[PDB]
């Protein structure tokens, strides 16, 4: 027979799951400024570039975290 | 309720008596550490440090009787039971850290608060003294549970890697006689290299293992010894 | 050489190259068993234990003793 | 510890010590068993018991 | 005609320990400063010696593993088991550690952070940086940058104690 | 018997699981550029082919998340 | 009794699970230029040879990805 | 009582676990060939005969992967 | 979960950051002011995954 | 109430379940393959001792494998 | 789960700590101070999770 | 599941301790007090990972 | 699943000390038994995982 369910409760579920990219996001920022201290003591005199490319790829690695969490929130209120 | 039963070594006691009613020399021991605790020259220590080694030596030698020879089937490891090893590492480890308490020095202990001064006493040293507190009793519970283990699953991966192999061995022989005779080919000879790699892995992990239930133990004794220098 | 895991030991050298070169071997004085002796095969020319009894009639007598037993039933059943 | 003691050169050798002559009469035992196993179990004349789903280890260990 | 090399007469040679060799528990290490082929310790045993190589600072104690280090610009301190610190300033060169308890650091100038002076690098820094403009070519830039590098360096040590 | 079921809210779970796929792109972004940093420290004159190439490795990695990003949108309009 | 049951939605679920395959491709991949950047800096007269290869490991490393993606596809599209 | 129940569309939930595998696979590619740049750079002469090795870690890595590739065939396909 | 990368990301930073102080004593305040830079930054998205838990626990 | 209940497509799961074991393997084998290259631009001279060594490595962790791809064609059939 | 994130970043604070230790020695007493306040941040994450385990585990 | 964190934690405090050492062998006592800190600490949330488990299978 | 972290961690012990005895061979000994506490110590982790695995499969 034909059945056709909705369960309300299951948008939850998906909106958890989205966050948890987030963690591969915050990770990888640890990462960039786990090197940029050694960079750093290895060539102060760039502390100044280096800290310009270390914006740069948290810039990046953010952009991956907000469209991550654009779905997040869009399952959570739909 | 009393059951009556006996242990799987009656050969082996027979052997023992028939080969050791002569002495002989013994070179080679699982455990040597419990025979050589200091290598320094001239430390010495007032505590009955070598009280260890009638068990450890009685030890290995009844556990070898049993786990080595648990390898040939059919043979039965008597005492696998997880609280009857809880029971055997109780009166170990229990009978030596009553030894260490009896000796009635407080001081044998400020080692547990770990730390310096530096370092907050009621929220840091204090909480690190409790957790390494409990650490011992875990020491204790993970000797006995890791020797307990270690034996159950081996023989349960032997046992069902000797049905698998019953079984095509006995049902898929005739594969010699057909045109698919190299796929059984094949099977047979990567059983056969399974076999010897589980009996070799087997032999090594069950001398390893005592290595390890009685390096233990002498790490208990170990963290209470205090050597003094000649002069 | 080994079989299975067992491996055939093997006496190590004593002697210098300047001492053994000097040595003059007599066959002659050897016994029967070990002459021609090779270390890869000493008890080539071992004596038998039982006359006529070969290995393989060893093997085959092993053999028919496993078969007794897996078939004795089958032809002498009794009941439980 | 593996030390030491005889070694048979080959198949042809295991008789000249009796310990090896009982290893070799063992190993033919278990070697040879296998076949008769094959040739018992897979017969043609073998026929499953007919009250074979009246009982079972699995309904009774579940 | 069999021309005596001239390492053969130096007898101080070098101790070096075999792989398999049982442990030992050394409490000194044997420095052995120079400076431009002149040594100011000879095997001197002391506690411990610091010393800023490319990479980075190492605190060698009795024991250090076996590495050569390729020094830079930088104070050197060596601390005594007494409890006696002395520091040098080195402008360069090599240290070589020894897993027997040996450390020699061969430099091509080590002298007292005493004799040098403040002032002097103050006003020989504000020089460079002035020439740095008027550098002819690359070459003399990074020329004045290494100057500049090392007076930064030894202005640091003299600031630090 | 014969019985079909539709489950609406699933969409929601499968969509979840393809953000996860982003915690491995935006932490391989983030090792990308703290590798960055330590070659441009030991070896600072090469301050813009270590970028180009950064910014490659980002591209091809951004190109992955995007792969995922298209199946996790996909399933929410499905 | 006997029952047989067909549900449509699982597809969705199966879906999602393969796209977490790309999180190592995608790593994976930016190991690859990670560990370029610091060779390249390391022997930078190899930097042509050495840029050869990456992209040689990041095609090799790409096609994993591609074999989960299109197990998400058959399940997406059936 | 005995009910049997028999789910049509769980074989989805199965393949998509297995393509999970992958993400090993892939990371671990991605650290041969990301050594194999280092390794380069420190030993140039012997360029060829790491690239053969490194070949030879593909080839024993990725055959593990066709292995969980192939349960999601014999499961997607049944 | 998502805080499992976001404290271990933490640790990472103030794991080179001990490190990048041997090599460099004298940069520690610099050093030290750009880890607490990464630790805010990373924070960040604690706190956004934070939200959204909370946002499905009281909703 | 006794309710006894018999699931059909619970083996698909397990299965895939089992197969996730082989990500572990796969990274394995990266690992003992790219410290390989390492060892043999650092020390040329040994390369067939350390190949060999590689080689073990290999089959062990290919032996763990099967043990995890035992389980999988277990359940899958039985 | 979070809290698995939490204590092997703690575990890799100290094993850096270690290293920096066995370089410069001297600077023990100031790297232990920044390697405790790594922990007092991994920490407190932690604690959000285990809130969270909290209020649900009681309501 | 959080007893993998732990227990990988642990391990890497003690992989650290096993190089610092080889670098600076006269300071295996130093670094030694500081591992064993480490294992304490570490531990400490594995406690809050057995209690939660404790607190729910007997409940 | 925490037997996972478990393994793993005891590889990380293993990995170093070879290094360790590879940069200090002579002080294998103090490398070894710190490595076999450490082992212990992760062991002892994973058991308690195992205490869990066989009270719920026996309940
Ligand atoms: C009601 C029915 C009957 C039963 C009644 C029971 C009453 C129970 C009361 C309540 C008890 C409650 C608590 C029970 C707890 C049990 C726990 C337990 O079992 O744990 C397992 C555990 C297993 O231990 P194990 O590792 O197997 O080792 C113990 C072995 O004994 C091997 O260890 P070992 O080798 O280290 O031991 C040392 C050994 C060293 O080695 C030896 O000495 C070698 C011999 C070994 C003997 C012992 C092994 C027995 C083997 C099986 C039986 C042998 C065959 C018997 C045939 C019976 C036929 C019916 O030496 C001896 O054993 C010394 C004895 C030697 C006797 C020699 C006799 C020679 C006679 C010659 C006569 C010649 C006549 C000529 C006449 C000519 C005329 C013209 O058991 C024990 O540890 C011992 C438990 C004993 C508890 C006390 C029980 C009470 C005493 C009962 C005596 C009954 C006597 C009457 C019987 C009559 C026939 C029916
Ligand atoms: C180097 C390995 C060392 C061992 C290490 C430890 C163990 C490791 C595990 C593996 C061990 C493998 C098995 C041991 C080797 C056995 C074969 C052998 O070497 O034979 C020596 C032996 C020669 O050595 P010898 O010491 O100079 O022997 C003196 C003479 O043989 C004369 O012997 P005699 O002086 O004792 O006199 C006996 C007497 C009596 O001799 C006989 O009885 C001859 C045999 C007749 C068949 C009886 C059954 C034989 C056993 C088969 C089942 C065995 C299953 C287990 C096999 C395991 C293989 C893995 O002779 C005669 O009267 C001559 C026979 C004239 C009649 C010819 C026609 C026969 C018709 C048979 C009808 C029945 C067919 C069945 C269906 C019937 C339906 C109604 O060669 C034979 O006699 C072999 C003949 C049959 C070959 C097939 C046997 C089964 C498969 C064996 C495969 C072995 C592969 C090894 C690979 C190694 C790679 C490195
Ligand atoms: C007036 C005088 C009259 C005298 C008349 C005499 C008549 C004699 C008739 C023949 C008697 C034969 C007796 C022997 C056979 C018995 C068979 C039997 O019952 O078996 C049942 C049993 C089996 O009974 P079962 O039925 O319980 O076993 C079946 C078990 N399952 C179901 C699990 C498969 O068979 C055996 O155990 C046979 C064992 C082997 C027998 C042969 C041994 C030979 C010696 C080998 C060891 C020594 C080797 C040394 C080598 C090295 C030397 C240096
Ligand atoms: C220090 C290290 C020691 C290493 C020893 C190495 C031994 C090498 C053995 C080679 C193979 C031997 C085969 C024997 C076959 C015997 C007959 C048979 O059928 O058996 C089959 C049996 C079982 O084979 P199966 O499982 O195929 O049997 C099939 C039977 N059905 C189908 C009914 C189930 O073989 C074995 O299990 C043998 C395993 C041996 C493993 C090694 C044991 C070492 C520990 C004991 C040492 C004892 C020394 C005592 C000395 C005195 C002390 C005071
Ligand atoms: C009176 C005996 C005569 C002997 C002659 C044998 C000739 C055989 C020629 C063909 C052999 C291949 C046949 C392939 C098909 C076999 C199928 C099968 O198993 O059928 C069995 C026949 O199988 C057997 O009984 C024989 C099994 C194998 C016997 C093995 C003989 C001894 C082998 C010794 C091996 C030792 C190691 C040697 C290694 C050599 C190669 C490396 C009969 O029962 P079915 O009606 O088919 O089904 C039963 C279901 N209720």
């Amino acid at each position: 027979s034909t059945v056709a369910i909705s369960v309300q409760g299951l948008h939850y579920v998906g909106t958890g799951l989205a966050a948890i990219a987030l963690a591969g996001v915050g990770l990888g920022i640890g990462t960039i400024f786990g090197n940029l201290l050694v960079a750093c003591a290895r060539q102060p005199n760039l502390t100044k570039m280096l800290f310009n490319y270390a914006i740069l790829g948290f810039a990046l690695t953010e952009a991956i975290g907000l469209f991550a969490l654009m779905l997040a929130f869009l399952m959570l209120f739909s | 309720m009393f059951l009556f039963f006996f242990c799987d070594l009656f050969w082996l006691r027979l052997l023992l008596c028939m080969y050791y009613c002569v002495w002989s020399r013994l070179c080679f021991i699982v455990y040597f550490n419990c025979l050589m605790l200091i290598f320094d020259f001239l430390l010495f220590c007032l505590f009955d440090l070598y009280l260890f080694v009638g068990l450890c030596l009685f030890l290995l030698l009844w556990f070898m009787l049993f786990n080595l020879y648990s390898l040939i089937l059919y043979y039965c490891i008597t005492y696998l039971n997880l609280y009857l090893l809880f029971c055997i590492v109780f009166l170990l480890y229990i009978a030596f850290l009553f030894l260490f308490c009896f000796l009635c020095d407080f001081f044998l202990f400020n080692n547990l608060l770990v730390g310096d001064s530096f370092m907050d006493v009621f929220f840091i040293r204090f909480l690190l003294c409790f957790l390494e507190c409990f650490s011992l009793l875990c020491r204790c519970l993970s000797t006995f549970l890791r020797l307990f283990c270690n034996l159950l699953s081996s023989h349960f991966l032997l046992l069902m890697f000797f049905d698998f192999f019953y079984f095509i061995f006995v049902f898929f022989f005739y594969g010699v006689f057909c045109y698919w005779f190299i796929l059984f080919i094949f099977v047979f000879c990567f059983c056969l290299l399974f076999y010897v790699f589980l009996y070799l892995l087997d032999l090594f992990a069950a001398i390893l293992q005592l290595f390890i239930f009685c390096n233990m133990i002498l790490q208990l004794i170990m963290d209470f010894l205090l050597f003094l220098l000649f002069v | 050489y080994n079989m299975l895991v067992f491996r055939d030991p093997k006496r190590r050298p004593q002697l210098s190259e300047e001492e053994r070169a000097k040595v003059v071997v007599n066959q002659a004085e050897w016994p029967e068993e070990f002459k021609d002796f090779d270390p890869d095969d000493p008890y080539k020319n071992s004596p038998e234990i039982i006359k006529g009894m070969s290995s393989w009639n060893l093997f085959l007598w092993g053999v028919e003793c496993a078969f007794i037993y897996q078939f004795y039933e089958l032809v002498f059943p009794k009941s439980i | 510890m593996l030390l030491g003691g005889f070694v048979p050169r080959r198949f042809s050798q295991f008789n000249r010590d009796p310990c090896w002559m009982f290893f070799i009469f063992s190993v033919g035992f278990w070697l040879g068993e296998y076949p008769a196993m094959m040739i018992k179990y897979n017969a043609r004349d073998l026929v499953y018991d007919p009250h074979r789903y009246v009982w079972s280890h699995h309904d009774d260990h579940h | 005609h069999d021309l005596p090399e001239g390492f053969e007469f130096m007898e101080h040679k070098v101790v070096n320990k075999d792989i398999h060799a049982p442990h030992e528990n050394l409490e000194t290490l044997r420095l052995t400063l120079t400076r431009q082929d002149e040594f100011l310790l000879r095997e001197e045993p002391v506690k411990c010696v610091t010393v800023t190589g490319t990479n980075g600072e190492y605190g060698i104690y009795p024991g250090h593993a076996y590495k050569i280090v390729q020094l830079n610009p930088s104070p050197l301190t060596v601390e005594y088991t007494d409890g006696t610190t002395k520091k040098y300033f080195v402008s360069g060169g090599f240290a070589h550690i020894n897993n027997e308890g040996s450390c020699d650091v061969n430099t091509v100038e080590c002298t007292l952070l005493d004799d040098l002076d403040l002032a002097i690098a103050e006003k020989e820094l504000a020089a460079q940086q002035a020439a740095l403009g008027s550098a002819k070519d690359d070459k003399a830039k990074s020329v004045v940058e290494i100057r500049i590098s090392v007076i930064e360096a030894v202005i640091a040590a003299l600031k630090h104690h």
